[PDB]
């Protein structure tokens, strides 16, 4: 099947410029164009290029100065760069591509690429344990948690017991502290029956910082 | 370049009903347009092209109408699965642009949140700070409130909140609040509490704890 998988989300500084890959599996780049788009809260999605079977480039009339897309067509690669940037080229960066080689009706895209564009430094997060509660554990059902606080950039990606837990997560938007630092909690229902025997690890992956932090959730003694 | 105007901004809709999204584009497009769907933390998946064209994969339900400047994406029979953004874009006009999105609500009956606070653990404290969280978990509608009281002195400044995007499974939101202090405030008072208010409940519900107990 079609596949468009991009490179990790970080951090550049004003001024600064961003680099990102996309590696396609399930068709060649010698015959498809590969498109660029971006998402952001201020200004929806946009296109921003585009680069053909042949090596052919078309640039969005905002970026033609400051973007470049080439590839390595022997190894499936796409590589989107984009100079000069500022904080409203804060965005997830999407690769895809077309159902016909020359067409714009964006049938396969990658899974985005979230672009911070700040002065700050990137900051690691601190994880805790919301351990469950005896008295609140509602109709034989217990809540639990993990708290990832104080990291800069944005994203971190939390899962449960290595992704074997889904049911009943829930992941909250983060929110940017006074510190200009984000913080996020992480929460589970799971049955009370199980809390003796079953056990609950929080992971919280933050690519900017390259850290990984696994977090055993317990009841308290 | 063409501009595609989307409203309105949030569709609520029972389940079961047909719902219809409008999208509009500055100057004539043909029958130039794409529909996207964008569900929460995904990447878009295309539905419609060419106004009408259906896609491989796509369920029947969704069909798209029109041509020239006045467009329709339909659900026929909406289920909670479709629970996300839509999208359209043109591309008669160079550049190809998109409109800004409507987002698809489900209605459900209403739900009172089930409510669950968090002390502070003790790593944590060990480095001078004491989070306190409050969980307001799968109530409907949207709107809820959350007031923070500490020894029954009601808290202002030292919180932050967010809430979830809907659930696509049962149609509810989530909310979380944490109320953020020094160690040593923490430590100098007794109760801390979280009062929460919602369309569900005829009283406000109250979690607390005694800090040590």
């Amino acid at each position: 099947q079609v596949q468009l998988k991009q490179s990790g989300p970080g951090l550049v500084q004003p001024g600064g410029s961003l680099s990102i890959t996309c590696t396609v599996s399930g068709f060649s780049l010698t015959n498809y164009g590969v498109h660029w788009v971006r998402q952001s809260p201020g200004k929806g999605l946009e296109w921003l290029g585009v680069i053909w079977s042949g090596g052919n480039t078309d640039y969005n009339t905002p970026f033609t100065s400051r973007l470049s897309i080439n590839k390595d067509n022997s190894k499936s690669q796409v590589f989107f760069k984009m100079n000069s940037l500022q904080s409203n080229d804060t965005a997830i960066y999407y690769c895809a591509r077309a159902l016909t080689y020359y067409d714009y009706e964006f049938a396969y895209w990658g899974q985005g690429t979230l672009v911070t564009v700040s002065a700050a430094s990137t900051k690691g997060p601190s994880v805790f344990p919301l351990a469950p509660s005896s008295k609140s554990t509602s109709g034989g059902t217990a809540a639990l948690g993990c708290l990832v606080k104080d990291y800069f950039p944005e994203p971190v990606t939390v899962s449960w017991n290595s992704g074997a837990l889904t049911s009943g997560v829930h992941t909250f938007p983060a929110v940017l502290q006074s510190s200009g630092l984000y913080s996020l909690s992480s929460v589970v229902t799971v049955p009370s029956s199980s809390l003796g025997t079953q056990t609950y690890i929080c992971n919280v992956n933050h690519k900017p910082s390259n850290t990984k932090v696994d977090k055993r959730v317990e009841p308290k003694s | 370049d063409i501009q595609m105007t989307q409203s309105p901004v949030i569709l609520s809709v029972s389940p079961g009903e047909r719902v219809s999204f409008s999208c509009r584009a500055s100057q004539s497009i043909g029958t130039n347009i794409h529909w996207y769907q964008q569900r929460t933390n995904g990447s878009p998946r295309l539905l419609i092209k060419y106004a009408s064209e259906s896609i491989s994969g796509i369920p029947s339900r969704f069909s798209g109408s029109g041509s020239g400047t006045d467009f329709t994406l339909s659900i026929n029979s909406v289920e909670s699965e479709d629970i996300a953004d839509y999208y359209c874009q043109q591309n008669n006009n160079w550049p190809t642009t998109f409109g800004a999105g409507t987002k698809l609500e489900l209605k459900r009956t209403v739900a009172a949140p089930s409510v669950f606070i968090f002390p502070p653990s003790d790593e944590q404290l060990k480095s001078g700070t004491a989070s306190v969280v409050c969980l307001l978990n799968n109530f409907y509608p949207r709107e809820a409130k959350v007031q923070w009281k500490v020894d029954n002195a009601l808290q202002s400044g030292n919180s932050q909140e967010s809430v979830t995007e809907q659930d696509s499974k049962d149609s509810t939101y989530s909310l979380s609040s944490t109320l953020t202090l020094s160690k040593a405030d923490y430590e100098k008072h007794k109760v801390y509490a979280c009062e929460v208010t919602h369309q569900g409940l005829s009283s406000p519900v109250t979690k607390s704890f005694n800090r040590g107990a």
